[PDB]
RNA sequence: GCCGGCUAAGAUCAAGUGUAGUAUCUGUUCUUAUCAGUUUAAUAUCUGAUUCCUCGAGGA
């Protein structure tokens, strides 16, 4: 006198929230309906486990505590106070429904260091200094995956190129916020 | 550790027709099999 | 011009984009709270002011990360909107409108209530005014408590906690206290009662009458 | 058997002894006493007239709820006198 | 060999009427005094003359080193009722796990009530 | 035994639940305190009386009459 | 494997987001994978870039072939003489054409591959027709300047 | 006067003690530049033991005088000494040291205490991190509203402590969360508090009584600081779970949420559809003027 | 934890030590088996029933 999983999956509007034990509830139709509310984070997922909520694996051995950047950069006067409140940034925060569990801690432009290690010189004023991957693009044609990309020599003019920027993506209102301090 | 045999869920076997009547072992493995390769293969048979 | 804002009877706000060349209406953002919306007002391209059947006003803004070009994570939309303001008014608001009331004044948010009341919410422009009015409210919450036994901070947090609103109807009760308590309040703000009165009148005459 | 009385509180003021003078009756905090404690009429009668609400010794000063308990409206339950059975 | 990690402190100069209990109070004011693991009787020594005469010098070993550096900057050049004490890192020149763990458990942060 | 007393006082308050609470009891509890909240708040009753075009005394009396058996009679 | 491109010849300056940033101009590289060694704990020079479409992987293989990245011959591909430290940009037909100048090859040469990626391991084996071609490869090709990679030709088996 | 006065602080009469402490406090408040900082350090370390007095006036005067001495000689040296003292002593002295750290951080803004205290959590040794956590707990409870500027700085440390296997770590982190929640209320700090609730909530299935007590306290503090709507959203899916353990825990949490703020919940309940026998929709709220 | 496994993945029943409290250690055993009832979200648990082979013995 109790539903089966496939039978209850046929009755509900949202079958992908139905689970193994959901057919064993006292009122599975209300349970599945509340599991589909447009909010309401689920249960911590370790209620059925047998390891007391602390997994003894995954190599938890690691550094004790990494202080924020603002921590490093009398002991310090109101000027270093000014520094601590100018450098203060908001850290990474999870939104309303992102519960923690034992496992979820581990799971046209080029950089200057890569350009220095690759042997590519800096961009001149008015000349042609392409990367070695640009000769194949000038010979075979533009890449179909990024048609809006511009390269100097083929689509962009030589005088463009400035510093380490060897490419620019050219994709083919009243944006000011209303109440803000001056 | 014959005790783990029955504590972890073994000696209780489940079968699935979508998977060649392949009989799976204790629930922790049985619940995971739907994501594994063999079940995807069996489901592709129907389309 | 680009987006559509939808009010649900029990959900708060849905953001939609109309694809002019594909002929598609796509939902790209929603909220994380149930709200019984009575009316809504656009403040700018990213922010919406809402009202409620239960007497609350809220302001909801899209995070700057928000991607408009879409083709659920909480049984909803993939991206969420943040609540940056919450206030309990005590009466049901049915009209919200951004406008300038006096010639040569500043823009305010005018609301209207089912009991016949009219009120405004005005933004602060500096941190000093905000801090001064915050301290006035703090000190008047204790030394001039509501008459019928209610906690002022708890009343403005009836359904949701207050967020970024100063109650100027509590603050203007300073002008009606007795001189001894007016001095006790003013000497903590490092000021005299006439200066506090002038500062209270300045922000009112800047926006409203 | 540390149980609160939880009866309808009256006009009688709660008292604290010399050992419990600064304490909060509900959470045992010492910071920011905020609200005066009221007790019922059976806790304030005859020999029970002046007594510590925490222990039951001779009272010397007023009992208070802390600001933390006042914010959560824990001063709205009944008589907070500790009674043993 | 052990340069630091020395939990022994040397009290140069003391009143010649010093008892053991006043001394162990003076020393317990600055932390936990290590106890001989086989027995009782905290590891405190009162140096004596060839007779009952009190030389006025004292040794005290501590559980931790932070208590030694505490006694260094709080007891040195401080007067008990009559005399001026001097405090210095002790100089030396010429069962276990059970009670070690107990003395450690004396620093616990366990739930009280 | 303070925790046990709390478990007895929480049960005492009307509207609290437990592991054997059914859907019907939950729903009639929220309907009943919804009607009481409507009777309490002055501008919600205004909204309803404007919506259905009735006097406020009539809406109050209708809510009080609905208080008795909201959600219909129970199961079995 | 078809949408992913195997890159070979990566130095210590190249990293896992660096290959995805360099391959972003060729196509939408969705993920980057770098297998770490067991003794050193770093990359072995070979990695993979999984893109969204196969045309982007083909354009990355045809654009970033035999490039000089971080002072290393980086090249993208579709995922008794012993030659060591060979460039991954060359194929079996290219190695047979390069070995045809010294002597005659008996058959098609073979290059060793990794059991995980399968693009290039680092060593190859080639057999000549006679011992004169092997001596000419050990005299001239053992130390010749290849495509940004100093190769080393040696004898696989020798009897004293 | 002052070196003649410092030996009287050890007298055991209540009036003598109170008057001596008040006099030393006045001297430190007005005549601070007349005696060396070393003697001030000795006097404060001696005053540390008077925070345990059985009498309330002694404790009040001691708090005042410690505040004055800390304001006088500076937070750095006294804070270093207080951390050393917190590391090595018995229970009551460590509790008094925690109170003293909170006093120093309130008189000299917590900006001057928080970095040195968080640097001590970096020591790879238990019973040192637990002391830092107890100090942070009492600090936030003691400063209250002043903490609104320092919640972002202690959030990663509380994350780390809530991911730890040690039970005292999580219990004390829950206590910190509770005091921080009740301290900032009406100041717009809901983001960090929701983030921290995401780490506090998985501990509801804990059997240890002290841990579950601290978790309930933190949940009731977040009910005030974050609002009952979020709490109901966390309880909805477990209210009717098939397992009786989940139902017991969730109904306890729900009853705690319901007894406080029963009225607000009216606007938060989810829609439940009518069945054949019974009507469950609340139709009045669907009216549209 | 190491390169699916090496029985450190769980429960239990007796005794010792000790705390304000949590606890810590030793012997164990672990059904290698089936059915019916209780019960558990499901396990678990508990409640009852159930000639042959080998070299005088052992195992099933
Ligand atoms: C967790 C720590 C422990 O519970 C510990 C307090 C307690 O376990 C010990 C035992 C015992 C008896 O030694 C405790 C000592 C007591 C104290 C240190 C408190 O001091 C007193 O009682 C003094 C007296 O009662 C009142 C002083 C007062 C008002 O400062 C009180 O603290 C406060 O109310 N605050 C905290 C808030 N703070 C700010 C500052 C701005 C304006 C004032 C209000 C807000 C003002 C001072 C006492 C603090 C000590 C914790
Ligand atoms: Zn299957
Ligand atoms: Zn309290
Ligand atoms: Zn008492
Ligand atoms: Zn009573």
């Amino acid at each position: 006198n109790r539903f089966t999983v496939a039978e209850l999956k046929q009755l509900v509007a949202r079958p992908d929230v139905v689970e193994m034990h959901d057919v064993t509830a006292q009122d599975p139709k209300l349970l599945v309906h509340l599991k589909a509310t447009r909010n309401s984070v689920p249960v911590p997922r370790h209620w059925c486990f047998k390891r007391k909520y602390l997994q003894g694996k995954r190599g938890i051995e690691k550094p004790p505590f990494e202080l924020p950047d603002f921590i490093k950069r009398d002991i310090d006067y109101q000027k270093l106070h000014d520094a601590f409140f100018k450098w203060q940034t908001k850290p990474k925060l999870t939104i309303h429904g992102d519960l923690y569990y034992e496992g979820k801690e581990f799971e046209g432009d080029l950089s200057d260091e890569l350009r220095i290690s690759l042997g590519m010189p800096v961009g001149p004023n008015a000349h042609k200094v392409p990367p070695p991957w640009l000769i194949a693009m000038q010979r075979y044609g533009p890449p179909p995956s990024y048609p809006n990309l511009k390269i100097p020599g083929l689509n962009s003019p030589i005088p463009p190129l400035y510093g380490d920027v060897f490419g620019t993506n050219a994709a083919e209102i009243d944006r000011t916020p209303w109440g803000e301090l001056e | 550790p014959y005790w783990l045999y029955k504590l972890h869920g073994l000696n209780i076997n489940y079968n699935c027709e979508i998977c060649g009547n392949y009989t799976y072992r204790g629930p922790k493995a049985f619940q995971r099999h739907f994501a594994e390769w063999r079940h995807a293969h069996g489901m592709r048979c129907l389309g | 011009g680009h987006r559509v804002i939808v009010s649900d009877v029990q959900e708060s706000f849905i953001w939609v984009r109309y694809k002019r060349n594909e002929n598609q209406l796509i939902i790209f953002a929603d909220d994380t709270y149930p709200r019984w919306v009575t009316t809504a007002s656009l403040l700018d391209y990213d922010t919406v002011a809402g009202a409620d059947k239960f007497g609350n006003i809220c302001v909801v803004r899209l995070p700057p990360n928000t991607n408009d070009e879409v083709d659920g994570l909480l049984n909803g939309a993939s991206q969420k909107a943040e609540v940056i303001m919450n206030y309990h008014v005590g009466e049901t608001v049915l009209s919200l409108q951004k406008t300038t009331l006096i010639p040569g004044g500043s823009e305010s948010l005018v609301y209207t209530t089912l009991s016949g009341g009219i009120g405004i919410l005005v933004p602060f422009t500096s941190h000093e005014d905000h801090d001064f009015f915050q301290h006035v409210e703090m000190h008047l919450r204790s030394e001039h408590p509501p008459l019928c036994g209610r906690d002022h901070l708890s009343f403005r947090s009836y359904y949701f906690p207050v967020k970024n609103v100063i109650d100027g109807d509590l603050c203007e009760q300073f002008n009606s206290m007795e001189p001894n308590k007016q001095k006790n309040v003013s000497e903590e703000l490092d000021r005299t009662p006439p200066e506090v009165s002038k500062k209270l009148e300045d922000i009112r005459t800047r926006y409203a009458f | 058997d540390l149980i609160f009385c939880r009866k309808q509180a009256g006009v009688a003021i709660g008292r604290l002894c010399e050992k419990c003078d600064g304490k909060c009756v509900i959470c045992d905090s010492y910071v920011r006493p905020c609200t005066l404690v009221r007790i019922c009429d059976e806790c304030n009668y005859g020999s029970y007239q002046g007594r510590c609400v925490i222990c039951g010794g001779p009272g010397v000063s007023d009992a208070y709820y802390c600001k933390e308990c006042t914010i959560q409206e824990k001063d709205r339950d009944g008589c907070p006198k500790i009674v043993n059975l | 060999v052990e340069e630091d990690r020395n939990t022994n402190v040397y009290v140069s100069g003391l009143p010649p009427d010093i008892t053991v209990d006043e001394f162990i109070q003076l020393m317990s004011k600055f932390g936990i005094i290590m106890r001989d693991p086989q027995t009782e009787e905290f590891k405190v020594k009162l140096y004596k003359d060839n007779q009952g005469n009190l030389k006025g010098d004292g040794l005290c070993c501590y559980l931790k080193r932070e208590s030694v550096e505490l006694a260094l900057k709080l007891l040195d050049e401080d007067e008990i009722r009559g005399y001026k004490l001097h405090v210095e890192v002790a100089k030396f020149q010429l069962d276990y796990k059970k009670k070690l763990s107990m003395q450690q458990k004396q620093l616990d942060w366990r739930p009280e009530r | 035994t303070i925790h046990s007393q709390l478990e007895h006082l929480q049960s005492k308050y009307i509207g609290t639940g437990h592991a054997d609470t059914t859907k019907w009891e939950w729903l009639v509890n929220q309907h009943r305190d919804s009607y009481c909240s409507y009777m309490g708040h002055f501008d919600l009753l205004n909204y309803f009386a404007i919506a259905e075009n009735e006097s406020k005394a009539r809406v109050r009396f209708n809510l009080m009459e609905k208080m008795l058996q909201p959600c219909g009679p129970p199961a079995d | 494997q078809d949408a992913t491109v195997y890159v070979g010849g990566l130095d210590e300056k190249v990293s896992e987001p660096l290959l995805w940033e360099l391959f972003l101009q060729a196509g939408p590289v969705v993920n980057t994978h770098m297998p770490k060694d067991r003794v050193t704990g770093q990359h072995q020079g070979y990695g993979f870039v999984e893109f969204l479409s196969e045309e982007d992987a083909d354009y990355a293989i045809k654009i970033m072939n035999m490039i000089k990245l971080y002072g290393k011959p980086i090249r993208v591909n579709k995922a008794n003489i012993f030659i060591g430290n060979l460039d991954p940009e060359i194929d079996e037909k290219l190695l047979y054409d390069t070995f045809s100048a010294f002597g005659v090859i008996l058959q098609t040469p073979k290059i060793m591959r990794d059991p995980d990626t399968g693009n290039s391991k680092g060593y190859a084996f080639i057999n000549f027709a006679s011992f004169d071609a092997s001596d000419a490869a050990i005299e001239a090709m053992n130390g010749q300047y290849l495509c940004n990679r100093p190769i080393t030709v040696s004898y696989a088996f020798k009897k004293d | 006067l002052l070196p003649r006065l410092t030996p009287i602080l050890k007298n055991r009469h209540e009036k003598v003690q109170e008057n001596c402490i008040d006099l030393v406090g006045r001297i430190a408040d007005r005549g601070a530049e007349y005696v060396s900082a070393r003697e001030w350090m000795r006097i404060c370390f001696e005053l540390l033991e008077l925070l345990k007095a059985h009498k309330k006036a002694i404790r009040r005067a001691t708090v005042n005088t410690f505040g004055y001495i800390a304001k006088a000689i500076g937070p750095h040296d006294v804070l270093a000494t207080l951390l050393n003292n917190l590391k090595v002593q018995e229970r009551q002295n460590r509790v008094c040291t925690t109170v003293a750290i909170a006093i120093v951080a309130e008189t000299c803004s917590p900006f001057t205490v928080l970095p040195a205290l968080m640097n001590e959590y970096r020591v790879p040794e238990l019973n040192v991190q637990n002391g830092v956590l107890k100090s942070l707990s009492f600090l936030f409870e003691y400063i209250g509203e002043m903490g609104k500027d320092y919640i972002y700085a202690v959030t990663p440390l509380l994350e780390d402590a809530l991911m730890d296997r040690d039970l005292v770590h999580r219990q004390t982190a829950s206590a910190v969360v509770q005091h921080m929640s009740l301290g900032v209320y009406g100041f717009g700090c809901e983001d960090s508090l929701n983030h921290l609730l995401n780490y506090v909530w998985p501990n509801v299935f804990e059997t240890s009584p002290h841990v579950i007590q601290a978790v309930m306290g933190a949940l009731e503090g977040l009910r005030v600081a974050i609002g009952p709507c979020r709490m109901l959203q966390y309880c909805l899916q477990g209210l009717f779970h098939p397992a009786r353990k989940v139902r017991d825990v969730y109904w306890k949490i729900y009853n705690s949420i319901y007894i406080g703020s029963q009225d607000a919940l009216i606007a938060h309940y989810p829609r439940i559809y009518n069945d054949d026998k019974n009507t469950y929709i609340r139709y009045e709220l669907d009216y549209i003027l």
